[PDB]
């Protein structure tokens, strides 16, 4: 069952900018040709994200456990659909419950158990010539698992395998929250293509599904799919098999938002009250189109 | 429209109340203990 | 001219006596926890038998409470002693609470 | 917290009217006015908005998941139009709205 597999040299950490990009519904209530001011969890408006190339191609793999803090924003974009998953929790190990949460080309499911992941996680398949298809039987993720408290299955909500190659890059974005005993996700998945692999475009999460699980999570970390091949003793080779991937990740802060619900009831123009002093105007006085003057944005005094 | 919005806006805030809603007040509370949350709701309405 | 009411049809009971009389009850400091959702509770059936010394409701009166609807039910569970009964209610100061 | 209701009590849904004042109960909130059909819909399960106010502009029936919008009834001052009591008695009202 249990699985290894580790390489000495380690990719370099890289940060990149991020746009308007992961803003989502604050509340289940509807609204509609509104703009409305709400203090929430969000990832800052323009922040420097942490963009990692988790999979290189001669080869070089990514495990990284990325810490947690109130909320955590997520983007990928790829055809070979790598990520397959997610796993959270205080140690990641059997001393603690921990949440992991697994997708398949026709179910996903989630759970909570005191799960000894692995140090290097990921699920394998590879081509059964017995059967003539594909076989899922892998699941090096984790060693063992006891008291499984809290399970949930749900549809394959963004596993389309498309089959399309060149400009019509899709992107996926996600975003985990929790609160007061709720673990609450939500996310986008829509086609764009840019020279970059993140765009500049404005557009909003919806929500994708709440468990009201109570946990105390600050470390998690990506599954990654590995396509075994039969490697004949002549080839005398192992490792790693699987395409190029990378993501981008960022923690989200306490910020107030305005949003502006379109006449349609959706989103699709927000302003971070701190981000810049405009900004501080256009939140302050409720609206996009500032006309000229001098507003009194807000007071500031010097802390002791 | 600036102080009628604001008038009306005001109907969202309590006023400390466990409530903004006077459905929710008298639907959650028996009227002997509701009053005294109906008190600040009549008196934060009454001063907006 | 007329009152309508709604709620899912949820033909399903989930009364709490399975924690209620629990023939084991967890400590204090560990005191147990269990979360009740998607049923229909008969509020009545705890209040209606003289078998509870206390029952105090905060932020809601136990008469209306069969006619309201929440999002999820946490019922904690534990034992002390009858003179610290008053230390379990919000704003209250003690080595228990 | 305005939130999907997953327990519920023991009250039958009555059946829904539309097209006249009715007093409402829809999974806990509760209120009064006219029910219609409303002209668009929200996210896949997102079950209820709001107006510029905390009051509900429409709600998602919990039994047949179907849209709806409110409008608080036919309501509005009432004066009357008189010559005076001491030249005549008859007086014709006006509804303002
Ligand atoms: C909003 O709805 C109208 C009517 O169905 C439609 O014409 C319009 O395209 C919708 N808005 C967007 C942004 O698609
Ligand atoms: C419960 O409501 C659903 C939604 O309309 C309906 O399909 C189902 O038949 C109902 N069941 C009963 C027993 O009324």
């Amino acid at each position: 069952q249990c699985v290894n597999l580790t390489t000495r040299t380690q990719l370099p950490p890289a940060y990149t900018n991020s746009f308007t990009r992961g803003v989502y519904y604050p509340d289940k209530v509807f609204r509609s040709s509104v703009l409305h001011s709400t203090q929430d969890l969000f990832l800052p408006f323009f922040s420097n994200v942490t963009w990692f190339h988790a999979i290189h191609v001669t080869k070089r793999f990514d495990n990284p456990v990325l810490p947690f803090n109130d909320g955590v924003y997520f983007a990928s974009t790829e055809k070979s659909n790598i990520i397959r998953g997610w796993i959270f929790g205080t140690t990641l190990d059997s001393k603690t419950q921990s949440l992991l949460i697994v997708n398949n080309a026709t179910n996903v499911v989630i759970k909570v158990c005191e799960f000894q992941f692995c140090n290097d996680p990921f699920l394998g398949v590879y081509y059964h010539k017995n059967n003539k298809s594909w076989m899922e039987s892998e699941f090096r993720v984790y060693s063992s698992a006891n008291n499984c408290t809290f399970e949930y299955v749900s549809q394959p909500f963004l596993m389309d395998l498309e089959g399309k190659q060149g400009n019509f890059k899709n992107l996926r974005e996600f975003v985990f929250k929790n609160i007061d005993g709720y673990f609450k996700i939500y996310s986008k998945h829509t086609p764009i293509n840019l020279v970059r692999d993140l765009p500049q475009g404005f557009s909003a999460l919806e929500p994708l599904v709440d468990l009201p699980i109570g946990i105390n999570i600050t470390r998690f970390q990506t599954l990654l799919a590995l396509h075994r091949s039969y490697l004949t003793p002549g080839d005398s080779s192992s490792g790693w098999t699987a395409g190029a991937a990378a993501y981008y990740v960022g923690y989200l802060q306490p910020r107030t938002f305005l949003l502006k619900y379109n006449e349609n009831g959706t989103i699709t123009d927000a302003v971070d009250c701190a981000l810049d002093p405009l900004s501080e105007t256009k939140c302050t006085l409720k609206s996009f189109t500032v006309e000229k003057g001098i507003y009194q944005t807000s007071n500031f005094r010097v802390q002791p | 429209a600036q102080a009628l919005n604001t008038l009306v806006k005001q109907l969202s805030s309590n006023f400390g109340a466990i409530s903004s809603v006077l459905n929710d007040i008298l639907s959650r509370l028996d009227p002997p203990e509701a009053e005294v949350q109906i008190d600040r709701l009549i008196t934060g309405r009454l001063q907006s | 001219t007329e009152s309508i009411v709604r709620f899912p049809n949820i033909t399903n009971l989930c009364p709490f006596g399975e924690v209620f009389n629990a023939t084991r009850f967890a400590s204090v400091y560990a005191w147990n926890r269990k979360r009740i959702s998607n049923c229909v509770a008969d509020y009545s059936v705890l209040y209606n038998s003289a078998s509870f010394s206390t029952f105090k409701c905060y932020g809601v009166s136990p008469t209306k409470l069969n006619d309201l609807c929440f999002t999820n039910v946490y019922a904690d569970s534990f034992v002390i002693r009858g003179d610290e009964v008053r230390q379990i209610a919000p704003g209250q100061t003690g080595k228990i609470a | 917290l305005h939130a999907p209701a997953t327990v519920c009590g023991p009250k039958k849904s009555t059946n829904l009217v539309k097209n006249k004042c009715v007093n409402f109960n829809f999974n806990g909130l509760t209120g009064t006015g006219v029910l219609t059909e409303s002209n668009k819909k929200f996210l896949p399960f997102q079950q209820f908005g709001r107006d510029i106010a905390d009051t509900t502009d429409a709600v998602r029936d919990p039994q047949t998941l179907e849209i709806l919008d409110i409008t608080p009834c036919s309501f509005g001052g009432v004066s009357v139009i008189t010559p005076g009591t001491n030249t005549s008695n008859q007086v014709a009202v006006l509804y303002q709205d």
